[PDB]
């Protein structure tokens, strides 16, 4: 089966700038390669067919080039409405295959996250549960590491993360990390620590509490 | 006037089967290949197979040749995909689509059908206030919405009047229930001198919850 | 002769692509159908001393089962005088060809 590699996974640009999205086939697909835009989970929108043939109605800023293995989708002067996902698809041979996608996003200055830790609510403890919540707020770019430690020891399981979409106002990302325990397990430890590692610093941003304060 | 119109969302139990419909209109249904695709949120599409509705001839991706079965009712101009032995790995958006051609201006896509494969039943959320630790210039408060099904819930602060410095995190599936959280940041002068409340609505369990955030302490 | 059957399939796909009318399309597809069923009967060079029931031999023949079924769907369209519909159907034939032409 033919593999389509889209590099980079994320492309940060300012409106008005040129941009090029790469799609490389693991074997020859001739010009049997098509480009789609998808804003959300709605049906994909065909931009370019047969590598460089533009679709009726697609604005002039879009063009595709390449044949064989190396393809490029070009946007001459990026518009706000161009931010979203881009997929390449080959129709050279069965099975039909797609790239994993390139995300086109608004560029801005790198920013360290604001970290806040929250012990389980008294209401939740009463019901027999214990969630420890860590918010990592208003950072850029999107990639971030959260490390949970319990009595100073890294905890892998019980942790679930969720990133927001790029903020409409400041173009930053935020992330929730929730560690879910039993009230039993919660009360068998004293120290809870959430550690944020982000490219803006080698040193991590630590927030901790003692269960008994 | 050329459309492909798929059936609405499906909630199905592990082990069960489902039949998604694709209603063609504004062209001769029997004359054009119909492709079926699978997409998990934010992920690359996968091709399932095609059917030529004129003949009922089909071809499958090896990956889906035991999972999906394509048929047509040529009277109603409807393509159907049967998914069998369903697990949570089959949870996805499914699209029917007339493929790109050198000979036609456009391709055509159904709006998509969301399939949820879960044993979960409708469940009201637990809502918890997240106050800061016992013991700065700015203060971040939180709202934890835990153990609900299905999607969605809506969350506001002070009934939408507090919209600045708010982040509402997309829901995640933990052990066949959904967890969602929200943060709001205000100046220390603002809280706790003024009341801040998260307002959670879960229409499917007919639930509304208001949780005022109160200082923790002795 | 297996090589020449592939080339007949390849040659008639160019004719369908350039075709003005339904007659040109129909005549091409009919020749393609015959070339594909003759090819099925052959054994490609790499599998010369394999079993006739080898997973590779079945697949080789299976490629032509797919092609014939696609030629049939296009022949139905071309028999109704539908040139563009047939040309789009013949498009899906190329994808099958490319997947099996040099696999063996």
């Amino acid at each position: 089966d033919i593999v389509l590699t889209q590099s980079p996974a994320t492309l940060s640009v300012t409106p008005g700038d040129r941009v090029s999205l790469s799609c490389r086939a693991s074997q020859s697909v001739s010009n049997y390669l098509h480009w789609y835009q998808q804003k959300s989970h709605e049906s994909p929108r065909l931009l370019i067919k047969y590598a460089s043939q533009s679709i009726s109605g697609i604005p002039s800023r879009f063009s595709g080039s390449g044949s064989g293995t190396d393809f490029t989708l070009s946007i001459n002067s990026v518009e706000t409405e161009d931010f979203g996902m881009y997929f390449c698809q080959q129709s050279n041979s069965w099975p039909l295959t797609f790239g994993a996608g390139t995300k086109l996003e608004l560029r801005r200055a790198d920013a360290a996250p604001t970290v806040s830790i929250f012990p389980p609510s008294s209401e939740q403890l009463t019901s027999g549960g214990a969630s420890v919540v860590c918010f990592l707020n208003n950072f850029y770019p999107k990639d971030i590491n959260v490390k949970w430690k319990i009595d100073g020891s890294e905890r892998q399981n019980g942790v679930l993360n969720s990133w927001t979409d790029q903020d409409s106002k400041d173009s930053t990302y935020s992330m929730s990390s929730t560690l879910t325990l039993t009230k039993d397990e919660y009360e068998r430890h004293n120290s809870y620590t959430c550690e944020a590692t982000h490219k803006t610093s080698t040193s991590p941003i630590v927030k901790s509490f003692n269960r008994n304060e | 006037q050329i459309q492909l119109q798929q059936s609405g969302p499906e909630l199905v139990k592990p082990g069960a089967s489902v039949k998604i419909s694709c209603k063609a209109s504004g062209y001769t249904f029997t004359d054009f290949y119909i492709n079926w695709m699978k997409q998990r949120p934010g992920q690359g599409l996968e091709w399932i197979g095609w059917i030529f509705p004129g003949s009922g001839n089909t071809h499958y991706n090896e990956k889906f040749k035991g999972k999906a079965t394509l048929i047509v009712d040529t009277s109603s101009s409807t393509a159907f995909m049967q998914l069998n032995s369903l697990t949570s790995e089959d949870s996805a958006v499914y699209f029917c689509t007339r493929p790109v051609s050198y000979y036609y201006d456009f391709d055509y896509w159904g709006q998509g059908t969301t399939l949820t494969v879960s044993s979960a039943k409708t469940t009201a959320p637990s809502v918890y206030p997240l106050a800061p630790v016992c013991g700065g210039s700015s203060v971040t408060l939180g709202c934890l919405v835990k153990g609900y099904f299905p999607e969605p819930v809506t969350l506001t602060w002070n009934s939408g009047s507090l919209s600045s410095g708010v982040h509402t995190f997309p829901a995640v599936l933990q052990s066949d229930l959904y967890t969602l959280s929200s943060s709001v940041t205000v100046t220390s002068s603002t809280w706790p001198s003024q009341s801040i409340t998260c307002n959670v609505a879960h229409p499917a369990s007919s639930t509304k919850v208001d949780k005022k955030i109160e200082p923790r302490g002795p | 002769d297996l090589e020449d059957n592939w080339e007949t399939l390849n040659d008639n796909l160019k004719v369908i692509e350039k075709a003005d009318n339904a007659a040109q399309v129909k005549d091409a597809l009919t020749k393609m159908r015959a070339a594909a069923l003759d090819a099925q009967k052959a054994t490609p060079p790499k599998l010369e001393d394999k079993s006739p029931d080898s997973p590779e031999m079945k697949d080789f023949r299976h490629g032509f089962d797919i092609l014939v079924g696609q030629i049939d769907d296009a022949l139905k369209l071309a028999n109704e005088g539908k040139v563009k519909e047939a040309q789009a159907a013949a498009e899906q034939l190329k994808t099958t060809r490319n997947a099996y032409i040099q696999k063996y």
